[PDB]
């Protein structure tokens, strides 16, 4: 209601931002991309013979699926939602079908690369500036949304100004959605989270670039905030600059907590 | 120990 679409009709939904709290315009500071993008030399390995892949002439339901073994077993129901055993501590690689697999394109294991389903909304926060919120029932398991920004190196993510969106792909590369970004830049961290993000392989399966897939942990209600745990190596740099503002009880990371 | 923060899986 400020803006319809912060995403400019590249999703598959529109994302508004509102501001009901303070009289900060909705940002600008960054160019939104659906899509990972790169700015240096990376060679992601593309080679299609590459492609470990399926054989499956049903929808790839079935545990023969090579896909699903290489997940250990393919961890979407038939909504595209995650099984309620998934591991959300430690959550398993997930190969995702391709443009190799003999299956179709609305086989059941194309989840993330189907893109955003669910109502997202841009909004202004309280205490942790602007982040994002669900103006729909989301059922415990849903694909929320990627993580996505600027491929870069460890080496050069290391040397970046501003570490305020960084997320690390495992020697290693990440994402930075400083720059460049989509949606979920606007995540909070909460020490209480209701999404968590899982690596995915689709289109590529070069194991430096796992994709960053969001999917809820439980039931998230109309209007709630969507967060995940940063984790410690996010914290154990940051903390000496802010604290966290989640307002958990259980909260790891406030003024309070790193002072008792 | 890296020198900027960075989020994880
Ligand atoms: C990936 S960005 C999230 C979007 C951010 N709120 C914004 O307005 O652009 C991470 C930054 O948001 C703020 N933030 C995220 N979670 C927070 C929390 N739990 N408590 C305080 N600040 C938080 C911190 O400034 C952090 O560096
Ligand atoms: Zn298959
Ligand atoms: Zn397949
Ligand atoms: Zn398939
Ligand atoms: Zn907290």
């Amino acid at each position: 209601i400020i803006c319809r679409d912060v995403a400019r009709g590249y999703e598959n939904v529109p994302i508004p931002c509102v501001n009901g709290v303070d009289g900060e315009p909705c940002p600008e500071d960054y160019k939104y991309i659906s899509e990972n993008c790169e700015t240096s030399t990376m060679n992601i390995d593309r080679n299609i013979t590459h492609l470990q892949h399926c054989t499956c002439v049903d929808d790839c339901s079935s545990s023969n699926c090579l896909c699903g073994q290489l997940s250990i077993r393919c961890w979407y129901d038939k909504d595209g939602r995650l099984l309620q055993e998934f591991n959300k501590i430690e959550p398993p690689l997930i190969f995702e079908c391709n443009q190799a697999c003999s299956c179709w394109r609305n086989c059941k294991n194309r989840v993330v690369q189907s893109g955003i389903k669910v109502r997202l909304q841009l909004y202004r926060t309280a205490k942790m500036g602007w982040g994002v919120r669900a103006l729909q029932t989301i059922p415990q398991g849903t694909f929320i949304c990627e993580y996505v920004g600027e491929l870069i190196s460890d080496a050069e993510a290391d040397v970046r100004e501003d570490d305020s969106y960084l997320f690390d792909l495992d020697e290693v590369y990440c994402i930075d959605a400083r720059y460049y970004g989509n949606i979920s830049r606007f995540i909070n961290h909460l020490c209480d989270p209701n999404i968590i993000p899982v690596r995915v392989f689709m289109l590529h399966q070069d194991l430096r670039f796992p994709r960053i897939a969001f999917f809820s942990s439980r039931d998230i209600r109309t209007g709630e905030e969507l967060g995940f745990d940063y984790g410690d190596r996010f914290w154990d740099i940051k903390s000496k600059y802010f604290t966290c503002q989640c307002g958990s009880e259980k909260c790891k990371h406030s003024a309070e907590a790193i002072a008792l | 120990t890296k020198q900027t923060a960075r989020l994880s899986t």
